[PDB]
């Protein structure tokens, strides 16, 4: 700690934060440059794949003919 | 003036920031990773470096395995954290830790062993005369400039909401959610495979994080945005990889941040951030809800996406009763807010009674931080 | 002697080309920032009139 | 103006001036002097001279070569002696000194300053 | 009855298999190699043939450049794949493609375009009535005969693990690793040079693949096996090249399959297959881990090496908590298991409502496969 | 022949240097235009905020 510790390491004198009134309206680095090179939404779950359709309940799908042979 | 201002250190999972008390800005900002070489090196006379910490680890991602010491706000490995703190104190600030107090921040709901080990490390190894531990969202409310409001902080590790009314915090309404930027990065890595681009290792993960930071935004209406993206190619951006290849993302840009509002995409059953804020508000009392509605503050780097404020305001207004007034206040400097108010907390004359002295630590072991802090 | 002259001339030329390239990419960043600031200007002014 | 960089640079310039004045104060014992802290520590000879003056203990011969790896050797010998004298340094490498990282060389000088006196 | 058996075609990285639905075994199995001549033809009068497909390419591999249309589970050369499918339909099965439906398999995570192209070629060029695209690990779980379990399938180009509990698959825990038998063959070439044997061209690639198939095994303990091989020459075998020369494989028998467990030999950062399965299990929920431990299913030809089940069981038992059962279920006919699953999938009575008709394709383009297939 | 190389490389060097200079001048004027734009943005911002 030659010349004192506080003089070797440039610890700031003053508190710069105390000068400003509203920290909300502050930006350090000025702007951002990018160059190219009602109702709320209900939660949704992922769909299933083990049954063909639910378009009409109380339906026996085993009675229905296969899809590909419907011409 | 006494000066001898305390060091303000913000240690999150994503990046570590450090500076002097009473300053408007932190002095050092650097990513919090530790890298080690993984390839067999054959060059005799070349200088040998065992590990790489900070920005020079990021500059040499090719031959390194990057590790994050902090995962979901919990310090998993302590030797890496000691190395990070050593590099912060001696290389980035050029100060002696014995001459200054320090102020650390952490998440609200953490294991107490984390806080105890942090205090024990800061006293025993670095010989700090005093140290304090605070909660990040309270410092965010300090930096906002008001004494009443609800803070929704969202870092790279954890997203938590706290309400504070007239300087009184309600701990039974504090909510913590384990959804953050790292989960979004992993989800982006997963959904980028559909277009054929593959990223596996850690350097590619950092490239994907850069892609997320550059080209992402939150859609106001998700279904109409998906229909617009499927109808034509008016929403398409091209990114340039470090090896010169050019990739195109297009439809994925608004799909990564939407997982913040719909956690069912990631397999979690939890609600989005807007419902978490709404439930934290309605967990409070009756008369203080009107004031909390008008002072909702955003913070953290995860809340830096474009168009997130309007989406949050719309969702909260849909959830809330119609006659109230919803005002989402979002500073353009939220990314550093956790640091900024911390400096203010170190600038107060009353706070000099709040330091945990060396004598108290010697008298009461490492468990004094539970009684002293929060 | 003239063969010795060649290589240093070529090396200086390569360094000059590198400086020119980095100057150009900084220039395109500045121009994109300018027109982005322009339509941001316009939309903020529109909100003020409303 | 990227206020982080501005604050860091205005601390940086003053700390560099004070450090090089202290280094010249010790290095004037032998007939040596440096004018720029960044360029003169690349060769690794000045670090060896300063470490010998401060420790009062001899060091192995520097290699009298102008190659890049000769500079890497000369820096690595000083860092090896610093590791021999119980000085703890993370992410401090010879190539970091040779290519001239500002923060790392300032941290090295600060570490010697706090270790010896 | 008007019930026609639909063709089941398993198209993998290495070989192509094909058969009829409801059968016990595939009718046709042949390598997926397209070859072309590389020398001058001087015997005028012989027939000219532009391309060799399948076993015809393998019999005359001495004068051809062998190319794989599918590499790493992704098909790149579409005309070669058209030739493979066309030779399958017309020379190996001798059926009219426009009469029967077809069923195809693919890796879980892949570029999204392939499916669409796999639809567009199949409906237009071959005029099939209907088709469906399944995922190979689900069909492996069908062939195992159990509703719940975790399936790890490693072919010639890709490795993937999926967990399925009671028929509900968890898509966020599906893991894909790009390590398979092709990289093991390349590593066998790279380590066979130590003994002085040189193998460069594609015919040598087939020869090295045959050597790997005949004379390789997985050591239960790697270090003890290396010490035993260094101690004496008891662990040595001899192979005869088609020229008539004799090579001695020696130490390199177990070093090639050990790259499946320590991918640091190939320069990859990712973990081994056992850690992949363990991480896929721990990514699931708490209550279903016990059933996933008891029902581990191996699949694919790459899992055909001797001593693979014991090593896998030992490694997972070391990783898992020491309370629960670790049972590795590996059927002897595992190499064809995926195809067998297809034969069960196209014979179910409810599956006849799952076919993608030509009418739906004409109505909604090739993108119908994302809505109608998992 | 080697003199002929010297001549061509001298042409290339001189042209590249003055192209670099005009790029730097364009950079400077674009930067100060950006500064004017940013005060305009800030003042209309403050009016809307009040
Ligand atoms: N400009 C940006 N746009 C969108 N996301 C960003 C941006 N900058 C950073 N992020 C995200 O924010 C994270 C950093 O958060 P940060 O506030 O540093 O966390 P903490 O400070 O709590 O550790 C990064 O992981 C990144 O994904
Ligand atoms: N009996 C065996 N022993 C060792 N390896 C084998 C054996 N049979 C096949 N393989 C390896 O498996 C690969 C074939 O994988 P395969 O199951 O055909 O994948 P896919 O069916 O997806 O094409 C071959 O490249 C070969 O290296």
């Amino acid at each position: 700690q030659v010349l004192g510790y506080k003089d070797l390491a440039a610890i700031p004198k003053d508190k710069a934060i105390l000068d400003i009134e509203r920290p909300d309206l502050m930006i350090y680095e000025p702007h951002f440059t990018y160059s190219l090179l009602t109702t709320g939404t209900p939660r949704t779950s992922l769909p299933h794949f083990h049954h063909p359709e639910t378009t009409r309940p109380d339906s026996n799908i085993y009675k229905k003919p296969p899809i590909y042979k419907q011409r | 003036d006494d000066d001898i201002a305390a060091l303000v250190v913000d240690n999150g999972s994503g990046m570590c920031k450090a500076g002097f008390a009473g300053d408007d800005a932190p002095r050092a900002v650097f990513p919090s990773i530790v890298g080690r070489p993984r390839h067999q090196g054959v060059m005799v006379g070349m200088g040998q470096k065992d590990s790489y910490v900070g920005d020079e680890a990021q500059s040499k991602r090719g031959i390194l395995t990057l590790k994050y010491p902090i995962e979901h706000g919990i310090v998993t490995n302590w030797d890496d954290m000691e190395k990070i703190w050593h590099h912060t104190f001696y290389n980035e600030l050029r100060v002696a830790p014995e001459e200054h107090p320090v102020l650390l921040t952490e998440a609200p709901l953490n294991p107490k062993a984390n806080r105890e080990k942090m205090t024990q490390i800061m006293f025993e190894t670095f010989n700090t005369p005093a140290m304090y531990v605070a909660i990040q969202a309270v410092l965010s409310l300090y930096a906002s400039g008001r004494t009443t409001g609800i803070v929704m902080d969202s870092g790279d590790g954890v997203t938590h909401t706290v309400p504070i009314y007239e300087g009184y915090a309600l701990p039974h309404a504090i909510l913590r959610l384990d959804l953050a930027g790292r989960d979004l990065t992993d989800y982006l890595m997963k959904i980028l495979t559909e277009r054929g681009y593959s990223f596996t290792t850690t350097a590619e993960r950092e490239i994907v994080r850069d892609i997320k930071e550059k080209l992402c935004y939150v859609a106001l209406d998700f279904e109409q945005e998906m229909a617009t993206a499927a109808s034509s190619s008016s929403l398409e951006k091209s990114y340039e990889l470090p090896d010169g290849q050019v990739i195109t993302i297009g439809n994925e840009r608004f799909r990564c941040p939407e997982a913040l509002f719909q956690p069912s995409f990631l397999g979690m059953e939890s609600c989005g951030i807007h419902e978490t804020t709404f439930n934290s508000i309605m967990k409070c009392d009756v008369d203080i809800r009107k004031d909390l509605y008008a002072n909702t503050v955003l913070s953290g780097g995860t809340t830096m996406y474009p168009g997130i404020a309007d989406r949050m305001q719309k969702e909260i207004t849909a959830l809330a009763p119609s006659t109230m007034k919803i005002k989402i206040i979002a500073p353009p400097e939220r990314k550093y807010s956790v640091w900024i108010g911390g400096s203010i907390l170190a600038s107060l004359s009353t706070f000099q009674q709040m330091w945990i002295s060396k004598q108290e630590y010697d008298e009461s072991g490492p468990s004094i931080v539970h009684r002293k802090c929060f | 002697s003239l063969n010795r002259r060649i290589q240093l001339v070529e090396e200086e030329l390569d360094r000059a080309q590198e400086r020119l390239a980095t100057a150009l990419q900084k220039l395109e960043e500045a121009e994109k920032a300018a027109d982005e600031s322009e339509r941001g200007m316009k939309v903020i002014e529109n909100r003020a009139l409303k | 103006r990227s206020r982080i960089k501005a604050l860091a640079d205005e601390r940086e310039v003053v700390q560099k001036k004070t450090f090089t004045k202290w280094v010249n104060s010790h290095l004037a014992r032998v007939s040596c002097r440096i004018t720029d802290l960044y360029k003169d520590l690349r060769d690794g000879r000045m670090l060896i001279k300063l470490l010998e003056v401060l420790s009062g203990e001899m060091l192995p011969k520097p290699t009298k070569g102008k190659m890049r790896i000769h500079c890497l050797e000369n820096v690595d010998k000083a860092l090896q002696f610093l590791k021999e004298q119980r000085v703890h340094l993370e992410n401090m490498g010879s190539h970091d000194i040779v290519d001239g990282n500002h923060r790392l060389v300032l941290g090295l000088i600060w570490t010697i300053i706090l270790r010896f006196q």
